[PDB]
């Protein structure tokens, strides 16, 4: 008898035992049963008119949209984090339309209006879209860098969410939305966006909420705006219980604590099923272990010197670096140094396609890591690289080379015309292992899987082997990709 | 007199590729609104056949493609089925009209059956129509291929213009065409010729039948 | 299931008034447009009207601005169309479809459609037919009933009510100068059989709340 | 040097009013001038702007409605990282 979405974002061995939330949207019904006196009208708006040759304000519900969302965040009966205190900023228009440069004022008001209040957790939630905005991009990354949590819609045009803002800000949180079958929604024709920019699924079909026809009525809604609302209400129940979760650790949380691969990935386009997070969203128990994600980098481009470059939180080491070809034509990856911050970056061949450099990103309390090197060798054992210091250990090896004539404990083996790189990091009580699986037959992937308790930080083929597009790590499992292949994982723990 | 222009009909034999045209504006398809193709079976609703230009719905076979080039759209079907008989229809969103305006349609027809004569039968008055004081002679016609014929009406040997009103062909449920032809008479004509007679001619061959007062 | 189910359609006089409704079932319709698309006889589609799904958008075809008003509701799940001071080239059928409401970022495709309720403005009443027998005179004879001067379509035929449907063709009515329709069944059968089996033709024209049963005899 | 930007999806684009952004570190009093010297020299070209918002806080620089004729008059000015063409976002 309660709402299926609702449900679904319990998790089973729920134990139900500060924030503010800012909506972003268009004008809200405050009077409503499901918000009355727990959300505040601030008097901002920067909204364009409406086109008046199809507006009828007399039969326009200009509050439809966004009492809806507030009612799915915080409502009483139906709100995901039930009578949470809200702020709402207009944005949208009675038609749902709104600007870019209106949007960015508003993210400067919410900007001012966080100096002048008592410090503390702020979620805000941006159910909106539209094209890559490079300006919008940067306002969202300067308030995440702030402190603030966004949240944001992926989009609903069934459609890459990296061509969209702020869907596209690394920083941002991008949520899709699934259905009650937990496959991807779909809108008219289109649905839910998808890709490597979507950081999990929510639920955003039949969403039972709020509706400003009346003070106690109710509807559902569909959309990735839904969905968003869902993980705003998420992070502000989080955020409730731990007020100094900083966002990397919340974003690291809700990766680790939602439900993984019930998501049917053939709706999504071949290209990108790697891409995107087979992830749907669920209250992590938490109040207080190794978090790591994968970040995978834009496509390198068909030119044959471009790379790819994969990068990582402020607040999270870079533990592993490998890369990816659809075509196996790659000429490896490398740990480098930017601005004092470690970076995963891939190099393309000399013909064809691009590649992906791929980053494996952990929350490391006191680490001090850093990448040892080895230039290539040419000798029968290889080249050999290895974390002398003690106390430091070796979290994940890379390897890149020159031209693709390659053909024949702590420790990095590689080709011998590679040079080869190792991750070594230092931090109280962290203890690492390397765990291998072979087959003979390689069917287009070997995996390897680290026990529970331990994280994969570190994914790699064994070289000498030909028929290999490369490595990625999925959650805790290494996936090895060929056309006999072995998979090495690297699992660490904290004591 | 449709803002978007289609062809009226198009056709080809089962197996043939045949294309449509949908050709509109700079304040429609010029101006970067897609074009949407639904297909409409005989007595039927329309349904949705190429959505975006390009996509096809779950169930739409790949027979059926679409594409879109400055203010003109192309709806190709390749392998044509006899189930492919149908009225075609592109949609695009016009902004000068804010609505999603349509094309004026494709008939589309499907050849290369066998040719089939028509059968005749013809109904004289019956006596209650006469008691009512009307008279009506029925000529019905049917299972033929191709749909074309003319009807002529003599009575006894010579043509009656006047009182007669014939259908347009029309399909049956076993793919060939049937058509109707009414002569209205009053009693007094029907009785004082000897005969009357309906014509009927289907690719240069016509077929006759005859009723005379009892 | 996806479902629209459009009710409301009649017959009515010029300048008259007609209210169409239209039910939805299956779906979230609270976040999809709706619309209005007519269909003359033997004619092209024709956009009529749209309402987005909080109607901050509505817009009319040119033809019918200022005599026909859309409108939804939500908490039925229902959509309308106020029609006045009907036309004759109003007459139509009605669908209604939908498509998901973008807030005019993408205008999608019309993905589901209702069935279509019939609306005819014409200043002829409706008038039920009269029907004749079309009697036959060893193989196989025709024979059958001739259903005349009825308005407006349809009329349904059935022999010995449903029960023979083997050799039964019934005619598309022809449309008379007078306005009024006539069509003809016909229903071929073993010419042994006749004067043993009897045989009725079932006439409904539903407009006019007229059935007629015909028994056709040889002779 | 700077660089224009503006929405890939043309449908989306609200030509006619600019967010110029300046380089990091930009003081407020700064964005303030040389959103006044870019209406100067327009107002010299025969072109009416206007400033709508100069930002401080977030990011430095300025939103200002203004032909697009005057873009690179305006690329030219002193601190400028890139000006972006204001666009559409819509309810999802
Ligand atoms: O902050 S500013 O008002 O832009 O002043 C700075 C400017 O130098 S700079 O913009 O090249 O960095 C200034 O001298 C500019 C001088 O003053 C005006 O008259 C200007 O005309 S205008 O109507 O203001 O646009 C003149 O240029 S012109 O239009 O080609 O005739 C021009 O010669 O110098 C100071 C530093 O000494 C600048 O201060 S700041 O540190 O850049 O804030
Ligand atoms: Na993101
Ligand atoms: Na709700």
């Amino acid at each position: 008898s309660i709402p299926w979405n609702l449900e679904r974002i319990t998790p089973p061995r729920y134990r139900a035992d500060l924030v503010e939330v800012y909506l972003l949207d268009t004008s809200i019904q405050s009077d409503h049963r499901e918000i009355e006196g727990r959300v505040m009208v601030t008097d901002f708006e920067n909204v364009p008119e409406e086109d008046g040759t199809r507006f009828h304000r007399q039969a326009s519900k200009c509050d439809s949209h966004g009492t809806h969302l507030a009612g799915v965040v915080s409502g009483r009966d139906a709100g995901v984090a039930k009578g949470a205190s809200m702020r709402s900023l207009r944005v949208l228009n009675c038609q749902g339309k709104g600007t870019v440069s209106g949007t960015l004022i508003g993210l400067e008001f919410i900007r001012k209006s966080q100096l002048v209040q008592p410090v503390g957790p702020l979620v805000v939630l941006l159910p909106l879209a539209g094209g890559y905005s490079r300006v919008l991009n940067a306002a969202c990354q300067r308030l995440a860098r702030a402190g603030v949590v966004l949240v944001t819609a992926a989009g609903n045009f069934r459609d890459d969410a990296c061509l969209y803002s702020p869907a596209s800000a690394p920083e941002v949180i991008t949520v899709g939305a699934t259905n009650a079958q937990d496959q991807p929604v779909t809108l008219g024709t289109l649905g839910t966006n998808f890709g490597r920019c979507v950081d999990l699924f929510a639920p955003g079909e039949d969403i039972i909420g709020a509706s400003s026809d009346c003070s106690t009525c109710f509807v559902s809604q569909s959309g990735t705006s839904q969905a968003a609302a869902h993980v705003a209400g998420i992070a502000a129940m989080m955020l409730s219980a731990e007020p100094e979760l900083t966002l990397a650790e919340l974003r690291q949380r809700l990766i680790h604590f939602s439900a993984k691969d019930v998501i049917n990935e053939a709706w999504f386009p071949e290209d990108q099923r790697v891409l995107t997070p087979n992830l749907v969203a669920a209250l992590p128990p938490s109040t207080h272990q190794l978090f790591c994600r994968t970040v995978w980098s834009a496509h390198s481009g068909p030119t044959r010197m471009a790379t790819a470059i994969a990068r990582c939180a402020p607040d999270e080491e870079l533990l592993s670096c490998s890369s990816f070809s659809r075509s196996g034509k790659r000429r490896g990856e490398r740990m480098e140094a930017q601005g004092g911050k470690l970076v995963c970056r891939a190099h393309n061949a000399f013909g064809g396609e691009g590649v992906y450099a791929i980053a494996r990103c952990c929350l490391l309390p006191q680490a001090a890591c850093s990448v040892h090197t080895a230039p290539p060798a040419e000798a029968s054992m290889g080249t050999r690289v290895h974390c002398h210091q003690q106390g430091h250990v070796l979290t994940g090896c890379s390897s890149h080379w020159e031209v693709e004539d390659l053909g024949t404990p702590n420790q990095c083996v590689g080709h011998r015309e590679a040079s080869i790189h190792a991750s070594c990091c230092h931090a109280p009580g962290l203890e690492c292992k390397v765990k291998e699986h072979g087959i003979p037959a390689p069917q287009g992937q070997v995996t390897v899987a680290c026990e529970e308790g331990w994280t994969l930080t570190g994914c790699s083929a064994l070289p000498g082997t030909s028929h290999v597009l490369g490595a990625y790590a999925v959650d805790n499992t290494c996936v090895v990709r060929s056309r006999a292949v072995t998979a090495v994982a690297i699992c660490c723990r904290s004591r | 007199e449709s803002v978007l222009t289609q062809p009226p009909s198009v056709s080809g034999a089962p197996g043939q590729r045949v294309t449509i045209s949908c050709t509109g504006s700079s304040s429609n398809i010029g101006a970067g609104y897609d074009v949407h193709w639904y297909q409409q079976l005989p007595g039927t609703a329309p349904k949705l056949l190429i959505s975006g230009n390009s996509n096809r719905p779950s169930g739409v076979p790949d027979r059926f493609s679409g594409s879109k080039s400055g203010t003109s759209a192309s709806l190709a079907i390749t392998g044509l089925q006899a189930e492919d008989e149908a009225d075609y229809y592109c949609q695009s969103y016009d902004s000068s009209l804010s609505g999603s305006v349509f094309g004026g349609g494709t008939k589309l027809t499907v050849l290369g059956q066998p040719k089939a004569a028509p059968s005749v039968t013809l109904f004289p008055p019956s006596s209650e129509e006469l008691q009512a004081n009307k008279a009506t002679l029925v000529c019905l016609i049917s299972d033929f291929y191709p749909g074309a014929v003319t009807v002529a009406w003599k009575a006894d040997s010579s043509p009656v213009k006047a009182g007669v009103e014939t259908t347009t062909p029309s399909k049956q449920s076993n793919n060939k065409y049937a058509a109707s032809s009414y002569l209205s008479l009053t009693p007094e004509q029907w009785k004082s010729h000897r005969s009357y007679s309906c014509q009927v001619t289907h690719e240069g061959s016509t077929v006759e039948k005859t009723v005379a007062p009892t | 299931e996806v479902q629209l189910v459009e009710s409301g359609g009649g017959l009515v006089k010029p300048g008259g008034s007609l209210r169409l409704s239209c039910a939805a079932s299956g779906f979230t319709f609270s976040s999809y447009s709706m619309n209005w698309v007519r269909q003359a006889p033997g004619k092209g589609l024709e956009w009529v009207s749209s309402i987005s799904s909080s109607s901050s958008y509505i817009s009319y075809a040119d033809s019918v601005k200022g005599r026909f008003t859309i409108s939804r509701d939500n908490a039925k799940n229902s959509l309308y169309l106020q029609m006045n001071s009907l036309r004759a080239e109003d007459t139509a059928v009605y669908f209604c479809a939908r498509d998901y409401d973008f807030w005019s970022a993408y205008y999608d495709a019309f993905d589901v459609w209702g069935q279509g309720t019939m609306v005819t403005v014409s200043s002829a009443s409706t008038k039920g037919p009269s029907v004749f027998p079309l009697a036959p005179s060893g193989g196989t004879a025709a024979l059958g009933c001739l259903v005349k001067d009825y308005f407006p379509e349809p009329v349904t035929v059935s022999w010995n009510s449903g029960a023979l449907t083997s050799g039964v063709h019934t005619f598309p009515a022809v449309l008379q100068s007078s306005g009024l329709y006539s069509l003809s069944s016909v229903v071929t059968v073993p010419s042994s059989s006749l004067g043993t089996q009897t045989y009725i033709c079932n006439v409904n024209h539903k407009p006019s709340n007229t059935k007629v049963d015909k028994k056709v005899e040889p002779k | 040097t700077a660089t224009f930007h503006r929405c890939a999806k043309d449908p989306w684009r609200l030509p006619g009013t600019y967010v110029v952004v300046l380089k990091e570190e930009t003081h407020l009093s700064q964005s303030e001038r040389t959103a006044r010297r870019l209406q100067a020299q327009a107002a010299r070209r025969g072109y009416l702007t206007k400033i709508l918002h100069v930002f401080h806080g977030l990011l430095p620089g300025f939103l200002v409605k203004m032909s697009g004729d005057l873009l690179e008059l305006a690329l030219k000015l002193p601190h400028v990282d890139y000006i972006e063409e204001d666009s559409s976002v819509f309810a999802q």
